[PDB]
């Protein structure tokens, strides 16, 4: 319920700034490993929820070999956390896989229903 | 072994065991958890005292 | 019967997740293996790593309300004693 | 509140019936209805104790049928409707000294003294206060304290001043079995009386704890092994994933 | 088919405790369910076998309840199940709206979950007190004085409700009288809200505690969650009977034993320890009107959580901050217990005016912006630029 | 789609009050169903606003009845609706039951609707019954002994199971007090046993008076038998209220009124009416033992009427013998309501026999008997050879 | 939700009935007729004619059990006169 659109909008103003990147970026991947879904074997784009029909839209226009990947890190997490372990140190997601491979099919499938209500509430003038 | 074949093969007979081994263990445990319980309590029973009542 | 809305889980067949391929599962039968193997060096090794990384959250949030309680009923003994009856006479008036 | 204002802290004593496997000390409990009667029979009603439970606890079937028939209570009415009394039987309860309540504040400079059924499990403390209460009264009270008159002190008692005077002195009972009835040796005795009278069922309520305990400990651990193996088939299940032909 | 879907009645035990599809990564904590279940036939078979000995009348109340620790057989099991069976009710729907709270299990879709949560959460609190007065204790009495009292700060209709709840003038025989008959009633009402509430849950399924789907891999319910739930069934039937043959009155207030005397206050008065955070709320507010709506919404500040929650993940498995602050709130709600069965004395009158608004502040300001800063930090801890 | 059906609670409303279908040709025999559901919320609610000044002890028992009808507000209004309205329940009940017996509502694929039917119909005599041993009158104390008596025949373990049933040794404190929180209770199990009776109806739906298929010509519920369920609703809350205003202690015995004494016994005691036949049925055989058995076969015997009835046509409408022999059964039953009140002597013993054995030869002998009849005759009428 | 076993009666498009074909079915709305047209005639002919049907269904059986009532308690009350005393003693015993 923040809508990627927004964080999208605060997070390329901090990059951009080149005083906030140096402060709050070492803070953020700081808060990435502490978080350790790494650990587990998950790209960050899996625990996204996807019960909501801006984000059920952008797991059918997902590709079908990154699909068949994404239905296996979350069946590796599922078995991982029932034995109560952790994956081994070969496993994890390392810095560098861990991209935003759904961040562009939700950007453009929630600009393209915020679209659709900025078109149900247009006052045209006369 | 030929444990299985007598015991636990049919379930008329594996349940059949366990409500004879019911039978057993509430007579059993409960003579065993009384006589103990007094045991420890030597002395302070009214079956004690009044043995002392002479 | 009547219909209903859609839902985000089906059941055995079509549970609505999405479409999984070139994943196998292998599972040995229970009366096949041992249980409780390794209840040694999980109780010990593993209890110990899973009390490592989640006992800093319950912790600190329990340090700071425990010294918070036990700085204020040692603060309301003080002024309810003999000594401290000249600084009760002004808190509550 | 002040420390005054609150009470002493009853201090931990060592009761033959702590512990979780010990039960009351039935010749502590007979010589403990003996300093019931003779002293505090006076000014405290007892009235939910009937006589038929002193049977087998502490006195035997004839000692409680020679001890109810000393009192009287109200029969049923005679032919012609006239009231009338009958020695009492052992499905009767123990007879409080006072007939209503404003006898009781008549008697005691107005207060009314507590029936002594629960009064165990009705104090901050348990037993270790009404022990520490009845041996607690100083022979003089601290400097400074001004008692009202007709009020006597003891730290025990929230607030500082007690109704009840110092009631327990030495060797003012004399023991069926002989015992040396001291202060402290009579304050024992009700103090596990009185704590068998508000818990009747304390040697066979911890006789069937021990009973449930040792099963319902034994079911937990054979329930951690009946989950652990049926569960043996999901805990080591294996994934191993190759990814398919990009052309499809 | 088979005849446990072919049959009406069976179909409807298939689908719920049978071939329910679980996720297979829950924890130990999804056990508070089945616990739950478990702890309300207890408060409900050793119900109707303890009032078929408790009469109703306030001269007869408690002479009744020691009627039946005295005189019926096994009475002291019956009474003990159910003055600790209750406490033990708090105990674990405590531990299960903070696995609620934790694991995100409030958010879409299951808004209509948590809501039926939060009513029968309603209606447990008004038994235990309703319950709780059907003893006439002297904490039993004067409990039900200061809180029916409240309901006379209702601007303009105030006094009219309360002489309508006491049937008189206090606290007399018309209200030990109806709240024994309003008591025996609302637990039909929990168990008729409780299938209202395995209803809202069967359309979505459980949660899971990483937050992502579960429909990938489900294993059925019985034979595998089954005796999982049976862990814990015999975990929570061994501290219960520590609690109801080893120390019974533990839990327990010892003012109750005397009997209820409207003539005479008691030192410190005060509701039995799960009602105890719930008490530190309202009387922390210096106004009696404002009192009982902070109370009131004490437990409707529930139902604002879907729609503050900001977090774009769901649950706080895999989240720092919101981690913390979770245990924050958690040591917070203990200690808003014992500043509500302490004296109203300084600094108590000012703890408990903190620790109220950190219990107000969780739900409104500290959950909406620690979960938008969560949401930043995932963002540009990956996206290079 | 609509959110009546898009959601979790509401198309369970959906799904049984506004879009069920069904069929178009129901006479006003199908709005029973519908008062029953109204009749109990009739007994429910005036049981809960009339035991909150209701003690059960054997000392006040009928001391505060007449505690209800003197002092509280509208007092004589929730007795008399609740002492009338059960006597309502039991008639709209008689023709619920004959209803489904004229119509072939009991057979393929109504089975299961049937035998949840003959459950609902023992736990409401058992509930009616609990309920008048609870006013402790002289007709309620002799009824208690009489029929728990009975349970004195049993080999062996006869007297441990009154003597546990009485809670002592005769009708006392205990069994009174034990008949309150007893009747309480099973008016909830009623209400769940009819949630219960629904869903057996729900998969078949209703039948038709004429009995044969309708699944042809099916119309909605809302606004169509929900407006033809407002006639007889407002219809039978009006013979209702002419028997509690004006007519109140009509049904009811007498001797009901006097406090209920062990040591006088009445002239006859007797049940309420509706118990009446039944108690016409132990009443008969001259043994004790075989008249328990018989008064609770007399209630049993209705489960074997889906494996006797031997016709191809489902109910009574369109045939000549088996309509005639359905109106000799229930004014057979009447006359076993008469019998029932009758006293033992010359020749209310003869007939009582006689017109117990046309009880049991309706289901036995001769449904089965003029049911094959009924089948050559529709044959052998038609067919040319 | 699980599938359920086969039943004679479905929902509003797929009831189960059979295949219909070629009834036509005109109706008029309620707003534009007048109800109440025939409550009189109805009243007096229609409901003479299923009275003419069903009355030797209820009368027969309310004619033989009547007079069977009737005529046991005529005999009770007999026996129990001063008249009948003679052969009470011989029917009770
Ligand atoms: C006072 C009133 C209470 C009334 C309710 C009674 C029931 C209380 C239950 C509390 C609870 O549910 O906590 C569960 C907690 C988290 O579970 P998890 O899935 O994250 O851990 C996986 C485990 O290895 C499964 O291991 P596994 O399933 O293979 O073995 C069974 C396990 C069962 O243990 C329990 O049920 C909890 C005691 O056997 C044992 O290891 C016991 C050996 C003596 O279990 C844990 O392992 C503890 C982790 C820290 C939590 C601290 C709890 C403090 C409140
Ligand atoms: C509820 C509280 C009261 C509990 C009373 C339990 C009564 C005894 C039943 C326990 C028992 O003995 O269970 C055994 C049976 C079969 O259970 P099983 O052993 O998993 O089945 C294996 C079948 N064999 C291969 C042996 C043929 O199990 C059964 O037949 C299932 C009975 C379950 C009762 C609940
Ligand atoms: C009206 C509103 C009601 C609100 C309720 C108020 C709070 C009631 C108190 C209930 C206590 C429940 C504690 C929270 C239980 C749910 C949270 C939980 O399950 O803990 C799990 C947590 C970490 O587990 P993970 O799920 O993150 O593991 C995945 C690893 N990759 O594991 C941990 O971090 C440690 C868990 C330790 C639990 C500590 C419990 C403290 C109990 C209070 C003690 C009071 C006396 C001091
Ligand atoms: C073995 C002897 C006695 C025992 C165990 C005993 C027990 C008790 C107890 C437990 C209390 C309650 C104190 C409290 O509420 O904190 C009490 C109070 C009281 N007792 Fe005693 N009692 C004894 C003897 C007596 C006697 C002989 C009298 C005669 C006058 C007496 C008069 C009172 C009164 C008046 C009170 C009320 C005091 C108050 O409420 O302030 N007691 N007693
Ligand atoms: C969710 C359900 C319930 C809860 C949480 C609950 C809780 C309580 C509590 C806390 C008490 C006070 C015990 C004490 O302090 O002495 C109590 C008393 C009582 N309850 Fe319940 N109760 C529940 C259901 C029921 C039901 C269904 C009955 C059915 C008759 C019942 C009958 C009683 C009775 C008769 C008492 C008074 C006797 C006593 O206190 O032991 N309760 N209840
Ligand atoms: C009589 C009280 C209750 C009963 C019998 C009950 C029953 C259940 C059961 C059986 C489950 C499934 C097991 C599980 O998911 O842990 C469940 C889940 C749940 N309950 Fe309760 N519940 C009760 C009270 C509450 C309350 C008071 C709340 C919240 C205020 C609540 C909120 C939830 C939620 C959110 C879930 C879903 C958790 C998830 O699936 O992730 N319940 N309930
Ligand atoms: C199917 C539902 C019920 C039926 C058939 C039923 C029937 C009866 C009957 C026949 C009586 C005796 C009336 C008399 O002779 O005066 C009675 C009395 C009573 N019933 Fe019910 N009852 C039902 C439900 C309830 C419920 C749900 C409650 C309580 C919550 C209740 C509480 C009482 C009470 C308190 C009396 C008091 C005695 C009196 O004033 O009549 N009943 N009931
Ligand atoms: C509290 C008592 C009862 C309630 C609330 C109840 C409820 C209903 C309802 C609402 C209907 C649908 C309306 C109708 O078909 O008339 C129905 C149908 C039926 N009921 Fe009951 N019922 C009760 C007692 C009984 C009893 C005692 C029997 C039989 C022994 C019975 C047998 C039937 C049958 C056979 C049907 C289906 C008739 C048909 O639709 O063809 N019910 N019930
Ligand atoms: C097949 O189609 C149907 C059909 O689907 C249905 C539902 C019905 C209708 C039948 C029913 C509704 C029967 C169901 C009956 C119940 C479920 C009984 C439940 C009744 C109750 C009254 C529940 C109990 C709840 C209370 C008593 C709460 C009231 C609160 C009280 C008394 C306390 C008041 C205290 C204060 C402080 C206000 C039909 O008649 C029908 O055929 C047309
Ligand atoms: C989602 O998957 C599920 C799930 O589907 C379910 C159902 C449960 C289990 C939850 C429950 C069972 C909670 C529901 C609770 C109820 C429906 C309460 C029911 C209790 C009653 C209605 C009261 C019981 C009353 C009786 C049995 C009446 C008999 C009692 C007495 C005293 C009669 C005495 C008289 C004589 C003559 C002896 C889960 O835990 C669960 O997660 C695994
Ligand atoms: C719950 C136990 C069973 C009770 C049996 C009652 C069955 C009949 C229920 C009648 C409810 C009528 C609502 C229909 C409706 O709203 O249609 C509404 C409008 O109907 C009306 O305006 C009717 C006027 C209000 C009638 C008030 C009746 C109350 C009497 C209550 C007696 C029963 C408790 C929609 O009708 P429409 O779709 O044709 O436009
Ligand atoms: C708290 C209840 C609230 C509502 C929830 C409903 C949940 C109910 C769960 C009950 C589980 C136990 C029910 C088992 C019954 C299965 C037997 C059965 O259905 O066979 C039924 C017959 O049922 C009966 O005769 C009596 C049922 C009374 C049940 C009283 C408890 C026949 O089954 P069948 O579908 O094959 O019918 C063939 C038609 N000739
Ligand atoms: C034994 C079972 C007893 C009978 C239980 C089944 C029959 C119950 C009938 C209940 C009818 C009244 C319920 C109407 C409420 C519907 C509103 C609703 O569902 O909205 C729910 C939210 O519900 C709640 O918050 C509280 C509901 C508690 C109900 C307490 C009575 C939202 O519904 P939804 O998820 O479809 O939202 C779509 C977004 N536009
Ligand atoms: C029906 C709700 C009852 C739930 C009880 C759970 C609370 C645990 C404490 C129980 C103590 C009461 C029993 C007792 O005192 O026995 C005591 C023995 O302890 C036990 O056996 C406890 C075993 C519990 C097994 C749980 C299975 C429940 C199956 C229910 C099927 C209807 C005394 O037994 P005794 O009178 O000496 O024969």
């Amino acid at each position: 319920p923040q809508s990627f659109t927004s964080i999208a909008r605060i997070g390329d103003y901090i990059l951009k700034s080149p005083v906030l990147s140096k402060l709050c970026v070492p803070v953020a991947n700081q808060f990435i490993n502490l978080a350790g879904y790494k650990k587990l074997g998950l790209k960050f784009d899996d625990l996204i929820a996807e019960e909501n029909p801006i984000m059920q839209t952008a797991l059918r226009r997902l590709p079908e070999d990154e699909s068949y990947a994404r239905a296996y890190r979350i069946i590796r997490a599922h078995q991982t956390e029932l034995t109560h372990h952790l994956l081994p140190r070969n496993e994890w997601i390392k810095a560098q896989e861990d991209v935003p491979y759904l961040l562009p099919y939700i950007l453009e499938a929630e600009a393209a229903a915020k679209e659709k209500d900025e078109l149900d509430n247009i006052e045209v003038s006369k | 072994s030929s444990l299985y074949k007598t015991f636990f093969k049919r379930n008329a007979v594996f349940v059949g065991t366990i409500f004879a081994g019911a039978f057993v263990f509430q007579t059993v445990f409960d003579t065993a958890i009384t006589s103990w319980y007094e045991n420890h309590n030597k002395g302070k029973l009214w079956k004690d005292v009044k043995a002392r009542i002479a | 019967g009547p219909p209903s809305g859609k839902t985000y889980m089906g059941w055995w067949g079509h549970m609505g997740g999405p479409k999984q391929k070139g994943i196998t599962s292998y599972a040995v039968s229970p009366y096949a293996q041992k249980p409780l193997q390794g209840i040694f060096h999980n109780a010990v090794f593993n209890s110990f790593r899973r009390f490592k990384s989640q006992f800093l959250y319950v912790l600190i949030p329990a340090g700071i309300y425990w010294y918070w309680w036990k700085n204020g009923n040692e603060y309301n003994e003080f002024l309810y004693s003999k000594a401290g009856r000249e600084e009760l006479e002004r808190v509550n008036v | 509140m002040t420390a005054a204002e609150h009470g002493l802290h009853a201090p931990a004593y060592a009761w033959s019936h702590n512990g979780p496997f010990e039960t009351f000390d039935h010749a502590s409990i007979r010589r403990g209805y003996q300093v019931y009667r003779e002293v505090c029979a006076a000014c405290h009603s007892l009235d939910r104790v009937a006589w038929r439970t002193l049977v087998g606890v502490s006195h035997t079937n004839e000692e409680v049928r020679n001890m109810a028939e000393e009192f009287e209570y109200d029969d049923e009415p005679d032919e012609q409707g006239n009231p009338k009394k009958r020695p009492g039987k052992l499905s009767d309860y123990i007879p409080g000294p006072y007939p209503n309540e404003q006898a009781a504040r008549a008697a005691n400079q107005g207060a009314l003294p507590p029936d002594l059924s629960l009064i165990v499990k009705a104090r901050h403390g348990g037993c270790d206060y009404i022990f520490s209460l009845l041996t607690g009264y100083p022979d003089e009270p601290p400097a400074g304290v001004a008692l009202p008159p007709g009020s006597n002190y003891n730290p025990y008692f929230p607030g500082g001043s007690i109704a009840m005077a110092r009631v327990l002195f030495d060797d003012m009972v004399e023991y069926e079995d002989g015992t040396p009835a001291t202060t402290s040796q009579m304050a024992k005795d009700v103090t596990t009386f009185l704590n068998w009278c508000a818990e009747p069922e304390h040697d066979e309520r911890k006789r069937l704890g021990l009973k449930t305990v040792i099963i319902l400990s034994s079911l937990y651990l054979l329930s951690i092994w009946v989950k652990k193996f049926k569960w043996a088939g999901i805990k080591t299940r294996k994934f191993v994933f190759n990814p398919p032909k990009p052309r499809k | 088919m088979a005849f446990r879907k072919s049959n009406v009645y069976l179909s409807l035990v298939n689908s719920y405790i049978i071939d329910s599809p679980q996720p297979s990564s829950i924890n130990y904590w999804w056990n508070m369910g089945s616990l739950l279940g478990l702890c309300l036939v207890i408060q409900i078979v050793t119900g109707i076998f303890m009032a078929m000995h408790y009469s109703s009348n306030i001269e007869l109340a408690f002479s009744s309840v020691e009627h039946i620790m005295r005189d019926v057989h096994n009475g002291y099991i019956l009474r003990y199940l159910h003055a600790n069976g209750a406490s033990f009710f708090f105990m674990v729907m405590f531990m299960h709206m903070a696995k609620g709270l934790y694991y995100g299990s409030y958010r879409s879709p299951r808004v209509t979950l948590w809501n039926v949560g939060v009513i029968i959460f309603i209606l447990t609190i008004a038994t235990a007190f309703l319950g709780y007065c059907c003893v006439y204790g002297q904490m039993s009495h004067w409990g039900a004085t200061v809180i029916t009292n409240l309901f006379s700060a209702i601007p303009f209709v105030g006094n009219d409700i309360v002489s309508w709840l006491w049937g008189g003038f206090s606290v007399s025989n018309p209200t030990i009288q109806r709240f024994f008959a309003l008591h025996y009633l609302v637990p039909f009402i929990i168990a008729a809200m409780v299938i209202m509430h395995l209803m809202a849950l069967h359309i979505h399924g459980s949660s899971n505690p990483l937050g992502i789907t579960g429909n990938l891999d489900r294993i059925p319910m019985h034979s595998y969650f089954i005796f999982k739930d049976l862990v814990t069934v015999f975990l929570f039937m061994l501290i219960l009977a520590l609690f109801v043959f080893y120390s019974p009155n533990t839990l327990g207030h010892p003012d109750n034993y005397i009997p209820g005397n409207p003539l005479v206050t008691p030192a410190s008065i005060v509701p039995e320890w799960y009602l105890l955070p719930f008490y530190a709320i309202l009387r922390s507010i210096p106004d009696k009107l404002l009192g009982v709506i902070t109370m009131f919404a004490a437990i409707l500040v529930l139902l604002v959580l879907p729609f503050t929650d900001r977090s774009v993940v769901r649950g706080n498995t895999f989240k720092v901050l919101s981690k913390f602050f979770f245990f924050i709130f958690v040591f917070n709600f203990v200690l808003l217990g014992q500043i509500g069965a302490c004296h109203v004395e300084v600094p108590y009158v000012l703890m408990g005016q903190i620790a109220t608004f950190i219990y107000f502040a969780y739900f409104l300001i500290i959950v909406p912006v620690i979960s938008t800063i969560e949401n930043v930090l995932f963002y540009i801890g990956r996206v290079n630029k």
